């Protein structure tokens, strides 16, 4: 196996020279062996990227799935940590900068059909990683708009050349 | 700013959802009861009929089915059609609209206010009258152009005439 | 006196900069104060905050964001108390939101706040070979269906009345500060430094006299977002961002014996508590008509 | 197919075998203090004068019986035993204690503290940086008792020395992360405490250890934490009411 | 019918990855006004349902320990009251069920 | 195609339907609140608003003796409904049941879960959704409204 996840939270940074903006504190956690599957976690872990933990929590309280409970007990365990063990005040200033779901040791079971035939059943277990970033969430990305396209379209004409020529 | 859906009823008290339901259903009335007159506030001229020319349908209610008998002995069938509300809406011009006959828009039955959206009611606050819930567009000539809020009745067809009936059919769903 | 408008906002800024920089310095170290939360939501919270430094703002940061997001006003104990406005003492807070049972005070806030903001948008919305001069904010009931600033302009502007096109231009200045994010921020100050802020405005040096004539210790609430400075009674909203409706309703010219009163009356509603497109409209019809109290 | 998991972890203890152990445990120090020095109120203003407090804290050595007992105790059980040449070896072993905390030097820290005394300083600290100086000293280093505890069924007496120490020490605690968290580094802010030095007699090396770190209880509060803290209320239940106390 | 060629993980990713299959975020969430706790604005608090849940479920248990039988049910109207209470004019002649708790702020007279 | 249909399919038919109906109304009878899938919810409210019609006719009727009989398994519910369900339920025309939609069973299922109640029970009041008071903003503004109409006429 491999767990590096949980020792990304034991690295310690210089202290900060004075005039050095403050680099905001940041927090690795992961639940590991989880019964639930493994795309399906990732789908409520692509729910919450992005956003506070506060609306990821609202988010899942009301969620259905079954790994919606997981992930918000994930949260909050994440969210105490941060409160005591790291000088994270403002309990409520953290977002989810990372959040993904990967595949454990499975276990290998026999699936009867008929006819004597069988097929292997692979009982699945998934992990799920999580990173809280102390700070307001970032500005969701917005389209690109007219104005931008046209300066984009016009920067890709003027950056030719005359290809072969010379 | 994640803002949360809101509706009409939402921040509204069991004092001021009876006061806004007759602040709008007045509004309404006396809206429907300007245009009743049409003809002397300031009508369009009538142009005389020509051979090539095309007349402005309604908008109707389908009521149900009666059957109606002939002086020779036949029954036939008739179906019910209720205009209930008919307002020209707007007047699209013939080179703006097909380039050989003008269009005129016309409303159906009049709906809720809370449940329509804000360009649909910026349109009806300029013209006057309240939200329809069937609007449709209706190929006509030059010369048979109305102005826009102008009412329509049943009276429009005369007994013994043959029209078109177009709607949506009852879907059965796939 | 020859001073740019610009050089005018540029002299304000500085010194109640250099008012808030006394204002800290006054403090010397950092005191620990309990503050109790006697909210209905969560009782017997302890929070151990920085004295003259931490703000209910950051309380409810502590609590959790809905409080931020939600409550408007804070209650120290006794009296309302804006979010920006540090704390001096422990105390208990509750917080107030605009859906309360009694959210009269906050309705008062939001009030003055828009006040506020339409007199920012008059003061620069003008030409600069104009003068424009504010007198204060009447502060009338919620019943009234639109917020009233007293604005005294030059000489010649008396005879021309601004129309719709100019009504749409002010409501478009109004929705472009609300568009930028501007905290309202609360400073307690006293009268010999408020009367050399303003310097300029006889009818504000009149209203910062009356204010300060009421008060034994001479204390002048200013408040400040952006680049607008202005006195006002109470505290106000958090952000600006919570106005959600906006409009420049009305202009009303009140002729006394001394001079000529432009009362500009505004209709706004909150993110929270935004109406439907016809509601909007008939409250907007109300607020077109005169509004006259001011004792 | 059949195919289960292992590896789940448990620390389950019997006395069975915490009592069937083959060699008893080797202890290098006793358990805590036995007995605490409790320091008149008055030693904030005493200090203030030299003779008034020097004079004193050399009286309440020499009229105390159990301390001049114990202090004969050790005298008897190891040679070259002076209490004049106590204070300055105590506070070269604080100072150099702190050093070793501020290297992060566990091993050096091992030798010079006590196995009661090493987790109180490293458990909280350990995942922090800091930054910690001497740069004067207001009031030498006072013997204040001394005594003993003899344990006759393993025959192990071990001395305990209590030292008053009043300190100019800068305190940093920095953070994980590299912010300032507790104080700052140029600050020279005052202390007064009462080591309490530990060294086993009947072992032929007994180095000095401290042990005990005694602060008086009307001792001014400790500076405030630069962050802002929040203390959660009672988490209720559904069913059960909050009440309110006065 | 099998599958002629393995597909690719481009088209499973396209396929998995589609907003119709992402879960949609909720835009109706709430926070109770009573306990402070996430509700949606069509859905009565969980919390304070609780509350109310497990009062009516001690009610009951205590009306249905008065009746010994399964059948035997008021034929009158009932009314219960918690310590520190007496029956009013109104409310005598009925069935009386009486709580060794106090009357919670929720529960009004009536 | 389930064009004008109102009766929704539940059980294993028509009759097994009828018999979830019954058991339902049986047990909301004997407890005056329960709570059920929203959709059976949905269909109980129906059946219990006509109960109260039913009792209402009196005791000496026939026609709702028998239905009585019929729908009330337990048949000392059949004197509760006539002598304390129908008495209560007499100025009222057809307010008499009350149906909330609650939060999703904590079961895997996670099924849209609803509570009935026969009004003015003597159970604990649910927490039911309260509008905002007049002294809101927007409904302080619309007092005004109200106000400048009452005064204009
Ligand atoms: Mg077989
Ligand atoms: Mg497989
Ligand atoms: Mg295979
Ligand atoms: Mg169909
Ligand atoms: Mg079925
Ligand atoms: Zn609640």
């Amino acid at each position: 196996i491999s767990r590096k996840w949980e020792k990304k939270n034991k690295i310690v940074y210089p202290p900060q020279l004075p005039g050095e903006p403050r680099r905001p504190a940041e927090i690795y956690h992961c639940r590991r062996q989880i019964k639930y599957s493994k795309d399906k976690m990732w789908y409520l872990a692509k729910l919450i990227r992005g956003m506070s933990i506060d609306q990821a929590l609202a988010q899942l309280e009301f969620s259905d799935k079954k790994g919606a409970q997981i992930i918000k007990e994930v949260l909050l365990e994440a969210q105490d940590m941060a409160v005591r063990d790291h000088n994270v005040e403002f309990r409520s200033n953290l977002y989810v900068a990372e959040s993904t779901s990967g595949r454990g040791q499975y276990l290998k079971r026999i699936r009867y059909h008929g006819r004597g035939r069988f097929g292997i059943m692979e009982k699945v277990f998934c992990h799920y990683f999580v990173k809280l970033v102390e700070g307001p969430p970032p500005p969701r990305e917005a389209p690109k708009t007219a104005v931008a396209h046209a300066r984009e379209y016009i920067q890709e004409l003027r950056n030719r050349t005359i290809t072969h020529a010379l | 700013h994640g803002k949360s859906v809101t509706w009409w009823d939402e921040h509204l008290s069991e004092e001021n959802v009876p006061f806004v339901k007759q602040l709008v259903s007045d509004e309404n009335k006396a809206q429907l009861a300007s245009k009743l007159c049409p003809l002397k506030d300031e009508p369009w001229p009538i142009h005389p009929w020509e051979p090539g020319s095309s007349r402005v349908g309604l908008i109707a209610l389908k009521l149900g089915m009666m059957p109606l008998w002939t002086k020779d002995g036949q029954k036939h069938v008739v179906t019910l059609l209720q205009v209930q509300d008919c307002h020209v809406l707007k007047y699209t011009p013939k080179e703006n609209h097909n380039g050989r006959m003008a269009a005129l828009t016309v409303g159906g039955k009049t709906v809720s206010h809370f449940h329509k959206s804000a360009s649909i009611l910026e349109f009806y606050q300029e013209l006057g009258l309240p939200p329809k819930q069937k609007v449709k567009i209706f190929n006509v000539t030059e010369n048979a152009v109305i102005k826009p809020g102008t009412p329509l009745y049943a009276a429009h067809f005369r007994p013994g005439q043959y029209v078109d009936v177009t709607a949506k059919t009852i879907g059965k769903g796939f | 006196s020859q001073l740019s408008p610009t050089e005018l906002i540029e002299m304000q800024n500085d010194l109640f900069n250099k008012e808030k920089n006394r204002q800290l310095s006054l403090t010397p170290r950092t005191e620990k104060i309990e503050v109790k939360h006697v909210g209905k939501t969560d009782p017997g919270t302890v929070f151990v905050m920085n004295k003259n430094i931490s703000t209910p703002y950051s309380c409810a940061m502590h609590l959790s964001e809905w409080y931020c997001r939600k409550s408007i006003l804070a209650l120290v104990d006794g009296q309302p108390w804006d979010m920006y406005k540090p704390l001096t003492k422990s105390c208990e807070i509750k917080f107030l939101t605009f859906k309360d049972d009694d959210p009269g005070e906050v309705n008062k806030a939001y009030w003055r706040s828009c006040a506020m903001m339409m007199g920012c948008v008059i003061e620069r919305a003008f030409k600069d070979e104009y003068v424009v001069s504010l007198v204060r904010a009447p502060e009338v009931p919620v019943i009234a269906g639109a917020f009233c600033y007293d604005v005294v302009l030059d000489k010649r502007l008396d005879e021309w009345m601004p129309t719709k096109e100019n009504l749409h231009s002010f409501t478009k200045d109004a929705r472009a500060l609300i568009y930028k994010d501007l905290p309202f921020e609360t400073l307690e100050v006293e009268a010999k430094v408020a009367l050399e802020i303003f310097q300029h405005n006889k009818y504000k040096l009149d209203f910062i006299e009356e204010k300060a004539s009421q008060n034994p210790e001479r204390i002048v609430k200013l408040h400040r977002f952006g680049d607008f400075i202005d006195v006002s009674e109470g505290p106000l909203i958090p952000r600006t961002s919570i106005c959600f409706q906006y409009e420049v309703s009305a202009v009303h010219n009140l002729q006394t014996q001394s001079s000529l009163v432009r009362r500009f009356q505004g209709l706004s509603l909150p993110v929270h508590l935004r109406a439907h497109f016809t509601i909007w409209n008939k409250l907007l019809e109300r607020s077109r008509k005169m509004v006259t109290e001011d004792k | 197919s059949e195919k289960e998991f292992v590896e789940h972890a448990r620390k389950a203890g019997l006395v069975i075998p915490h009592e069937r152990l083959e060699r008893p445990i080797h202890l290098a120090c006793t358990a805590g203090i036995f007995d605490a020095y409790v320091p008149p109120e008055g030693d904030a203003r005493i200090s203030s004068l030299s003779k008034e407090g020097l004079a004193q804290r050399a009286e309440r050595l020499k009229k105390n019986v159990a301390s001049q007992l114990s202090i004969r105790k050790i005298r008897e059980s190891d040679p070259n035993f002076k209490i004049k040449d106590f204070p300055e070896k105590a506070k070269d072993i604080f100072i150099e204690a702190h050093l070793c905390l501020n290297n992060s030097d566990h091993d050096r820290l091992h030798t010079l503290v006590t196995e009661n005394c090493f987790p109180d300083m490293v458990w909280d600290i350990r995942y922090k940086t800091v930054r910690w100086s001497f740069v004067e000293s207001l009031e030498p280093p006072q013997v204040v008792q001394v005594r003993c505890s003899s344990l006759m069924n393993q025959g192990n007496i071990y001395g305990q020395v209590t030292v008053r120490m009043h300190t100019r020490q800068t305190l940093a605690i920095y953070d994980r992360f590299g912010r300032l968290m507790y104080g700052q580094e140029d600050v020279p802010r005052d202390v007064l405490e009462y080591v309490v030095f530990e060294k086993h007699l009947v072992d032929p090396y007994g180095s000095w250890r401290m042990h005990g770190k005694i602060i008086p209880p009307w001792a001014p509060p400790k500076q405030p934490i630069l962050k802002t803290v929040m203390i959660p209320g009672p988490q209720l239940k559904p069913w059960e009411e909050f009440e309110e106390p006065q | 019918a099998a599958p002629k060629n393995r597909r690719s993980i481009e088209v499973n990713r396209c396929r998995r990855r589609n907003p119709q299959k992402l879960i949609k975020v909720k835009n109706n969430i709430d926070v109770c006004p009573e306990c402070g706790h996430l509700k949606q604005k069509h859905i009565l608090c969980g919390y304070c349902y609780e509350k109310v849940r497990k009062e009516t479920a001690e009610i009951r248990r205590q009306m249905g320990k008065q009746e010994g039988g399964p059948f035997r049910a008021p034929t009158t109207e009932t009314v219960v009251l918690y310590s520190g209470e007496t029956p009013s004019e109104q409310d005598q002649g009925k069935r009386i069920i009486e709580r060794e708790r106090k009357r919670p702020s929720w529960f009004t007279q009536n | 195609i389930s064009h004008g249909r109102v009766f929704r399919r539940l059980g294993l038919g028509p009759e097994s339907r009828i018999h979830l109906l019954q058991n339902l109304l049986t047990g909301l009878v004997r407890h005056e609140r329960i709570e059920a899938s929203w959709a059976r919810v949905d269909e109980l409210r129906g059946y219990a608003e006509k109960l109260i019609d039913y009792g209402k006719l009196g005791d000496t009727n026939e026609r709702a003796m028998r239905m009585a009989d019929f729908w009330l398994t337990e048949k000392d519910l059949i004197p509760k409904l006539f002598q304390v369900l129908a008495p209560r339920f007499q100025g009222q025309n057809g307010g008499y049941t009350r149906m909330l939609q609650i939060p999703n069973r904590n079961e895997q299922d996670r099924a849209k879960m609803a509570v009935i109640e026969y009004k003015g029970n003597c159970l604990p009041p649910l927490p039911l959704p309260r509008r905002d008071s007049n002294l809101t903003l927007l409904n302080q503004l619309l007092q005004g409204l109200r106000q400048d109409q009452e005064a204009s006429s």
